RNA sequence: CCCCGAGAGGGGGUUUUUUUUUUUUUUUUU
């Protein structure tokens, strides 16, 4: 099959079988490998979620000049739940707008900040799912990059609320990213008072960790 | 078209002293006595095009003119360019030609002057003074081999560009003057490039001198901190007549301009002017108040 | 073994051609002058191709530049729905598509001038929208016409053209059902002239047939250059009159 | 962004489109789009086709294709393939346009795919691919134009046999030359740009490079719907916005979708 | 739309739907439109001005004749164009020696022909191939013909259309050859040319039913028992749709294959199916459903109560079948079937004599009588004739037209008369195209 | 990439020797290399020497499941990954070069497209097992003409390969060793054979353009240094049957379309010598294995 | 060679894809 890899025989055909508000634990600079790092573990109802995230930065970066340094945000399929690349990349492109305006870029010039994000532990326990992973993304990143040593604007937080993810800044009182899918009509002002209750619990939770921890 | 005009059509992918216009491997001439030039290949007597446009003869030189093309930049032209990069000593510069053109550290003024005393550490600070995406008056001092620009800007007249805004026409549309820097009704000035780069700005004192600490000052990014609305308006309404002649393949020169701008004053939304019709009828009117003008 | 009339005994196909009749062409240019120096959109029978020819301009990477020529490049894009069944996979990275790119690059190099632009590019881009036989040829018309109207300098035009061969009766200018039921021809002949710029037979062909073929896609490349010079004589009047 | 601009231009443009008149480069109000052109009905081998072209060169081709399958294991029926020139398919903006354009149209969301089926075991799968030959911003919203034209111009084969394969099991077979025309309402996907406190409908080249932020909003059945995405236009001027903005965004697309939907939905 | 180009050639599109295994393909050609297709009549003076060589440098020949078989008026000499249905039918009287002497194909027939059955197109085409100055045969191309091309008109069926252009052809054949006195005449068994002819709205075209024109024939009595046609105490099972079919195959729930019926008993058939190791057996009249022997046929497992000792759903019918495989190797009981469908009958030109128990001969008008096939494996067939006197005696050739429903047994008609039995012509010419041996003498273009 | 530099010297040179009907090797222009094969011990093992130019292929096979699509035919792939091995010109695994594609689409063109090898004879069990032939070609070291090296390497391992013998029990394939019975050869419907000709302009483009009596020069199978100096190159390939299987001038150099017919003639007396010189090899080859096969058994 | 300076100084000459009308005796000359 693929000459990189050892994916086995090829007639062979993989395994199909028949038929509080949330819990959270938070753990940061564990990774020896990077600047950066965090462990983001909820669990809720139906569904547990254990994420870490990998800051490497600020590196070099060899093309023109830039007065400002370079955000990347890669997400990476874990070993459970996996989701589309092209969806991957969407959750990117969001958190990348999101921490374009947290990060204090003009404190590294010609520098890269790569932003890993690993979905490690996934887990679906119901005997769109990325939406509910969004609000976690974003606390690792901001755990990571504190842990990191890279400056902060403000604790960037958010909160998920009917297929409706925004992430909010100086205690809530702007937006630095909205995101909605399903969800019903007419319910923007009942998700943003919702969210904003989970953006300022994770920002309590996060302040606690990287103050005594 | 209260908010968006759309035209549509079906079943179609798209709407569908003798100038002597010659194709690639078309047979010109068979006089031997010919200087081939510009668009041209030869075989001992036969002389071929390579491109497509009209054969031009001066004197015993034989050329063919193409209808299209880059702009050619010749030496002594007034262009406004864009700083693609940074290097050693010197920069290179977006023209819109076939390759960017040099500016060497030597070949501008540096802040302060005559009074200024050389320093080597200029060449490593180039960045303070040009950095990648500034705008700039330029004129071509010199040309190398291939046909690439070498650029100046050793004089007042030239330097950093601000205070306004930039747009494009085809460089076809502007032709070489005695000065390509016009002052305008409205309090803002024009700067047409012969390369087709155009930049309006307010009417800064060196405008007005030209007809009628600061040397610190010449390449900081820092705008007018007093810049009206009736200028900014006056701006953009400057903006869309030149794209409205540029729409119309109509030459571009400072009485066109000042002429299709007080015209234009028929429509009081400005944003009238970017529709199709209104451009069209603006050029329109232009030509035929030539005509009736000029015989 | 083809249950359909290829050729009946009236001399007819099934498109209604007669054996030496090219199909409709119709070219034109200008046709993206915002997105490219030039520009041409191609209509040969119901191939339709949009070729955009960007440069010479500044190389992005100075690591790749010729300080003696340009720097020539010709990438196909054949859309997922340019034929009747639309192709699951892409075909940007397929051998198929870098042979062609190849092929086009290799016969204008020796026709474009490319040593009067030292230290510049030359991109070309194409995007097959509909495909129905001799898209190899169409494409070669393509190119031809959108470097011209950039104003780039070439010795001569190149006509693209496909003959196919059913048993012994030679067929101008072949269609997809056509390629299906017999071994094509693709020629690609400079101006006027004799001499193939491509040559290009991947079915088999009796040799003694072949030079008959060639001579008949000769004839039929050179009506091809007619049309295009034609084409391109009424632009430049209808541009230059104003 | 694409556009390249000198800190003097950016700045000029910020404070003229941040003023409380704010004022456009081109002179345009806060809710006037430029001007497009839209073709339609020009890929025969196709079922449905659009191109469109904007002011500013800016030109995107979108062909309708359609399959037969069983909607029993084919869970999606509509898929939107995106291909912008000069990207590769596994770019950034490539991916995240594809992903958010299948959004915008999925079966149970925002198009009736109760006129996509045939029978009670089989239906017809939508293949809507995407080709941006030239653009100078977010394309997001010029493709959306271009879907919608197409997805109205689009003629699917006609069914012949019984529509009960749970009993008979009759093999799909179809009319030899009549086609019926896809009913459906396909919607639209609008993009602003927020600088300082205002914001404006199909922000230019420009205007984007200078804006705070940007908004994503989804539009279908005269109403708002998602996707709906806040987006940043640039990296280099993204800045947090008060929640009476993303109000204020919803709410000016509320009331002038209805007017761009009026002019789009000439036949 | 329709362009126009340099040569006068015009091009338009012709888009049509192709459904193949269930799946849905929209297929889409151009279709050029000609302004040079030759009438091949002798009698023409335009034509040959127009006309081109093909590829092998060799202009058409013109061979319709400058002076067809001349009728009573106000037909007088006259052309014959044929219709879809009338070709399907009587191929065999399209092949007589004793009439259609000067026919003319249009396209639009020979494609629609070539479709519903490519034996009946071959045979027409060979007629087409090998004219003489007996029959006359050729293809106007009216499709590719601009003068003659029409099309679809809103709201109109492709069967309507394709009739007017095979009328719209007939117009302008008779425009063209007036000045030559020679009319044309459009053989249709259908009631929609017929009254669109009858009504006289637009152009005035001669139009005749098969029968209708035979009658107007000088040997009308010698031709009339080749055109192609309560008598039951039970009626067949009427056949599946080819659409369920065709999904029955695809779904494991029927299966085609070849039938044999022997001599010894023609209550009982048995198919060869590849999926079953010994073959399934078809016991009874109804199941044979009006089956020859070598006939492709479509069986459907009957259930296992219905089978012999020497379901509602798709999933039983497939566990039907597993049983049927099961007990097919034990060999004490053996599964049967029935036939639903014909897929290709191995109905060809048959030698036989009419049975004297079914002729009365003191019947004058016609009668139906029954024919005695040489094949001891094949049932007899009804005969519609009035010289039921004259071929008694006498090995005769008929072919099989149908075997409707309700009909007891098949129905055909009479062909030739190979002469008395036991007599060396007679005998020697059945013996060798009973066992499919071309006798007939090389062809001019073979020579 | 690594370049070979090439100095004005050696370009006037080579070229005015051309015009001069010299070619450094003293080949003439229509001459093509002695081609040498030489059998390894195992079946499917073929060394290719042409001069200098050294290539081998081996054949190799094992049971796989063929394509939904083509339940009846077997699996058949063409390798011809480069490597240094033959010269620091060549990139390790550089497979969409210009050069490499080409040559890759040559011989699939010439033996798989063509349908040299019977693929439907591949079939063990319709639908289910059936043999995937692999034709690995290893460039060892060039001096020009690796299409032709490698479509006589694929060809003469292909005729001289032999697969295990198979009975089958329903779709229980039992696999012979050839220590039981003896291994079955592969079917050949024919023997596709590639001449690659370069093309050289003595003069300027301007009279290769508008020139009116032609002066290009053509040469058959030209080593490393005549293939870096060339206009254009030209690859038919034919068959003992007097049929062309392919021809690809992919550009360069424009040539008459005589000339270019010319070379296919030339190329089909080529392969006729080519063709018969593989068919003989492989008798001896044969005759070899079956006389050392009867001193084996006579002196057990 | 080209640019720059009242005084032979300086700056440059560009880096795998449109392929499927199925039936009952050896051999030779006819
Ligand atoms: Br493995
Ligand atoms: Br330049
Ligand atoms: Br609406
Ligand atoms: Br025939
Ligand atoms: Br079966
Ligand atoms: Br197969
Ligand atoms: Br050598
Ligand atoms: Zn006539």
């Amino acid at each position: 099959q693929d000459r990189r890899r050892l994916l086995g025989p090829a007639a062979a055909k993989p395994m199909a079988f028949s038929n509080s508000e949330q819990e959270l634990s938070l753990h940061t600079g564990f990774i020896e490998n990077c600047n950066g790092s965090a462990l983001v573990e909820a669990r809720s109802l139906g569904h547990q979620t254990s994420l870490i995230s990998a800051v490497y930065g600020p590196r070099s970066i060899r093309g023109s000049f830039t007065s400002q340094g370079t955000i990347s945000i890669q997400l990476k399929n874990g070993l459970l739940e996996k989701y589309n690349t092209n969806e991957l990349k969407e959750v990117s492109s969001f958190l990348m707008g999101i921490f374009n305006s947290v990060v204090n870029l003009s404190r590294y010039p010609k520098s890269g900040i790569d932003i890993f994000v690993y979905l490690t532990y996934d887990k679906d326990l119901t005997n769109s799912q990325i939406s509910s992973l969004i609000p976690h993304c974003i606390t690792s990143i901001t755990l990571a990059l504190a842990d990191a040593g890279i400056e902060l604007v403000d604790m960037a937080g958010a909160g998920e609320a009917n297929g409706t993810v925004v992430s909010f800044i100086k205690n809530g009182e702007e937006i630095v990213g909205f995101w909605k899918d399903d969800g019903d009509d007419e319910d923007l002002l009942e998700c943003l008072d919702r969210c904003k209750e989970q953006y300022n619990r994770y920002r309590d939770l996060m302040i606690s960790c990287l103050m005594n921890q | 078209s209260e908010v968006i005009t759309i035209t549509k059509r079906n079943g179609a992918f798209q709407n569908s002293s003798d100038s002597q216009i010659v194709t690639p491997g078309e047979l010109v001439t068979d006089d031997p006595i010919w200087m081939r030039g510009h668009g041209t290949y030869f075989l001992d007597n036969m002389t071929y095009s390579s491109v497509a446009g009209t054969v031009s003869r001066v004197n015993r030189l034989l050329s063919v003119i193409p209808l299209k093309g880059r702009y050619a930049p010749e030496t002594g032209d007034h262009v406004v360019g864009r700083i693609a990069e940074v290097g050693n000593k010197r920069w290179k510069v977006d023209i819109g030609g076939k390759q960017h053109a040099v500016l060497m550290l030597g070949s501008v003024n540096l802040p302060g002057g005559i009074l200024r005393r050389k320093s080597e550490s200029d060449e490593l600070q180039m960045r303070s003074f040009l950095k990648e995406g500034d705008l700039l008056n330029a004129e071509v001092q010199s040309l190398f081999q291939d046909g690439s620009a070498s650029l100046h800007t050793r004089s007042l007249k030239y330097g950093k560009l601000r205070n306004g805004m930039f747009c494009q026409v085809p460089s076809s549309l502007i032709v070489r003057a005695k000065n390509h820097t016009h002052n305008l009704p409205g309090n803002i000035t024009v700067v047409l490039g012969v390369n087709g780069y155009i930049w309006l700005r307010k009417t800064s004192q060196m405008d007005l001198a030209r007809d009628t600490e600061s040397s610190w000052q010449i390449y900081s990014d820092e705008n007018d901190p007093s810049i009206s609305n009736n200028i900014r308006q006056a701006i953009c309404r400057y903006a869309n007549v030149i794209k409205a002649l540029a729409f119309c393949e109509i030459g571009i020169t400072q009485q066109r301009i000042v002429s299709a701008y007080e015209a234009s004053m028929v429509y009081s939304n400005v944003g009238e002017l970017i529709e199709k019709n209104v451009m069209e009828s603006i050029g329109s009117d232009i030509l035929t108040a030539e005509k009736m003008r000029g015989n | 073994m083809s249950r359909l009339e290829i050729y009946s005994p009236e001399g007819l196909r099934l498109d209604g051609r007669r054996w030496n009749e090219l199909r409709r062409f119709e070219s034109s240019i200008n046709t993206h002058p915002h997105a490219a120096d030039g520009s041409s959109y191609m209509e040969q029978g119901n191939n339709k191709i949009i070729t955009l020819v960007k440069g010479p301009k500044e190389p992005r990477l100075k690591s790749q530049m010729d300080t003696s020529k340009a720097l020539l490049n010709v990438s196909v894009n054949i859309t997922k729905f340019s034929k009747f069944e639309r192709s699951k996979s892409s075909h940007k990275n397929e051998r198929r598509v870098l042979e062609i790119q190849t092929s086009l690059v290799r016969m204008f190099e020796k026709n474009v001038m490319l040593n009067i632009y030292p230290r510049t590019v030359i991109d070309i881009e194409i995007h097959v929208l509909e495909q129905d036989g001799g898209i190899m040829g169409s494409l070669i018309n393509g190119i031809t016409l959108a470097l011209i109207d950039a104003g780039i300098s070439m010795f001569d035009y190149i006509s693209g053209i496909s003959v196919g061969l059913y048993d012994t009766t030679p067929l101008l200018d072949t269609n997809s059902l056509e390629e299906n039921a017999m071994s094509t021809v693709t020629l690609g002949v400079v101006g006027k002239s004799e001499k193939l710029s491509l040559l290009l037979v991947e079915d088999k062909i009796p040799l003694d047939r072949l030079e008959n073929v060639l001579a008949i896609g000769i004839a039929g490349a050179h009506r091809v250059r007619d049309l295009m010079d034609e084409e391109l004589r009424k632009h430049a009047q209808k541009r230059v009159s104003n | 962004g694409h556009m390249s601009l000198s800190v003097a231009e950016k700045s000029y443009l910020y404070d003229s489109l941040a003023s409380t008149p704010s004022i456009r480069p081109d002179g345009r109000l806060p809710h006037q789009f430029r001007p497009i052109e839209i073709f339609t009905d020009f890929l025969p081998s196709s079922n449905g086709s659009s191109r469109i072209i904007a002011s500013d060169g800016s030109e995107c081709i979108v062909s309708i294709k359609s399959k037969v399958v069983d909607h029993h294991v084919e869970n999606e029926l509509l898929q939107v393939d995106v291909d912008i020139a000069g990207q590769r398919d596994d770019a950034l903006v490539v991916e995240t346009i594809t992903s958010l354009l299948n959004k915008v149209l999925k079966s149970g969301s925002g198009v009736d795919s109760s006129k996509l089926q045939l029978t009670k075991k089989y239906s017809f799968k939508i293949f809507v691919d995407v080709l941006v030959i030239s653009s100078h911003s977010h394309p997001i919203s010029l493709i959306s134009f271009a879907i919608y034209s197409a997805l109205n111009s689009t003629y699917l084969p006609k069914l012949i046999s019984a529509f009960d394969d749970l009993e008979v099991e009759e093999l799909p077979t179809f009319h030899d030359y009549d086609m019926v025309k896809l009913d459906i309402n396909p919607p639209l996907v609008f993009i602003l740009a927020v600088v300082g406190n205002n914001m404006l409908l199909d922000p230019a080249a420009n205007e984007s490079e200078v804006a705070n932020n940007g908004l994503i909003i989804s539009w279908s059945n005269g109403k708002i719907t998602s996707p709906i995405r806040s987006v940043a236009l640039n990296d280099s001027n993204v800045k947090s916005f008060k929640p009476h903005l993303l109000k204020q965004g919803l709410a000016m697309v509320e009331k002038y979708a209805p007017d761009v939907v009026r002019s789009l939905e000439n036949l | 739309r329709r362009k126009r180009l340099a040569d006068g050639l015009s091009v338009t599109q012709k888009v049509f739907v192709r459904s193949r295994n269930g799946g849905a393909t929209k297929i889409v050609r151009e279709h050029y439109l000609r302004s040079d297709i030759p009438c091949l009549s002798r009698s023409c003076t335009k034509c040959p001005q127009i006309v081109v060589p093909d590829a092998q440098n060799e202009l058409p020949k013109f061979i319709l004749s400058d002076s067809p078989l001349e009728l009573s008026a106000p037909i007088g000499k006259h052309y014959v164009v044929l219709d879809t249905n009338v070709v399907l039918q009587a191929i065999d009287l399209l092949e007589n020696p004793n009439c259609f002497f000067d026919v003319i194909v249009p396209q639009i027939v020979l494609d629609e022909v070539r479709n519903k059955s490519y034996p009946v197109y071959t045979r027409l085409r060979t007629l087409c191939r090998d004219s003489d100055d007996h029959k006359r045969f050729i293809v106007f191309h009216n499709e590719f013909s601009e003068h003659t091309f029409v099309e679809r008109l809103p709201n109109e069926t492709i069967n309507d259309r394709n009739n007017r252009a095979i009328r719209k052809t007939c117009q302008w054949y008779s425009e063209h050859l007036k000045p030559y006195d020679i009319n044309v005449v459009l053989v249709t068994n259908d009631r929609l040319n017929r009254e669109a002819a009858t009504k006289e709205v637009e152009s005035n075209i001669i139009t005749k039913s098969l029968v209708q024109y035979i009658e107007l024939l000088p040997n009308a009595d010698d031709i009339r028992d080749s055109i192609p046609q309560t008598f039951s105490d039970f009626t067949f099972p009427e056949y599946y749709s080819t659409a369920r079919v065709m999904g029955g195959l695809k779904n494991g729930v029927l299966y085609q294959g070849n039938i044999q019926i022997s001599e010894y008993n023609f209550l009982e058939g048995s198919v060869s199916l590849p999926r079953f190791s010994k073959p399934v057996l078809i016991v009874g009249q109804k199941n044979l459903n009006r089956a020859f022997n070598g006939d492709q046929v479509i069986v459907e497992l009957l259930p296992q109560s219905e089978w012999k000792a020497p379901v509602i759903s798709d999933k039983q019918r497939r566990l039907l079948a597993k049983d049927a495989m099961i007990a097919q190797r034990s060999k004490k009981i053996q599964p049967t079937a029935k036939v639903v469908y014909i897929q290709r009958r191995s109905w060809r030109q048959y030698v036989g004599q009419l049975a004297p128990s079914s002729v009365d001969p003191q019947s004058s008008s016609t009668q139906n009588v029954f024919v005695i096939l040489m094949d001891k494996c094949l049932p007899k067939v009804r005969i519609r004739t009035r010289r039921a006197a004259e071929l008694l005696d006498k090995r005769i050739v008929i072919s099989i037209d149908s075997w409707p429903t309700t009909h007891k047994y098949p129905l055909g008609h009479f062909v030739r008369d190979l002469g008395t039995i036991e007599s060396a012509q007679a005998e020697t010419e059945a013996l060798l195209l009973e066992h499919d041996v071309e006798y007939r003498p090389f062809s001019k273009k073979v020579l | 990439a690594k370049d070979i530099e090439i100095s004005a010297s050696e370009s006037k040179f080579i070229l005015e020797a051309l015009r001069q009907n010299y070619r450094l090797d003293g080949r003439s222009f229509d001459q093509f290399r002695d081609v040498e094969i030489t059998f390894g011990k195992e079946f499917g093992d073929v060394s290719v020497k042409m001069g200098n130019t050294k290539v081998h292929c081996r054949i190799s096979c094992q049971i796989a499941q063929p394509y939904e699509d083509r339940p009846f035919e077997g699996l058949f792939v063409i390798s011809t990954e480069i490597s240094p091995m033959a010269g620091s010109q060549f990139e390790n695994g550089n497979i969409t070069g210009e050069d490499e594609v080409l040559c890759s689409r040559i011989i699939e063109k010439s033996v798989r497209r063509s349908g040299a090898l019977d693929v439907e004879g591949l079939c063990i069990v319709a639908g289910s097992k059936c043999w995937a032939v692999r034709a690995d070609v290893h460039f060892l070291d060039c001096d020009g003409g690796f299409i032709d090296a490698s479509c006589i390497a694929v060809m003469a391992g292909l005729m001289h390969f032999k697969k295990p013998d198979i009975t089958v029990h329903g779709e229980q394939i039992i696999v012979h060793p050839v220590n039981e019975r003896e291994p079955v050869p592969l079917g050949i419907l024919h023997i596709p054979i590639c001449v690659t000709f370069s093309f050289f302009n003595p003069q300027d483009t301007e009279e290769n353009i508008k020139g009116e009596t032609n002066s290009e020069i053509s040469i058959i199978d030209a080593t490393l240094k005549e293939e870096l100096l060339r206009d254009g190159v030209l690859t038919v390939t034919l068959n003992k049957n007097r049929e062309v299987v392919q021809v690809s001038k992919a550009g360069g150099l424009p040539m008459d379309a005589l000339t270019l017919m010319k070379c296919c003639h030339e190329a089909y007396s080529i392969i006729e010598k080519i063709t018969d010189q593989i068919l003989q090899l492989l008798k001896e080859d044969s005759e070899k294995r079956n006389k050392y096969a009867a001193m084996l058994t006579s002196e057990n």
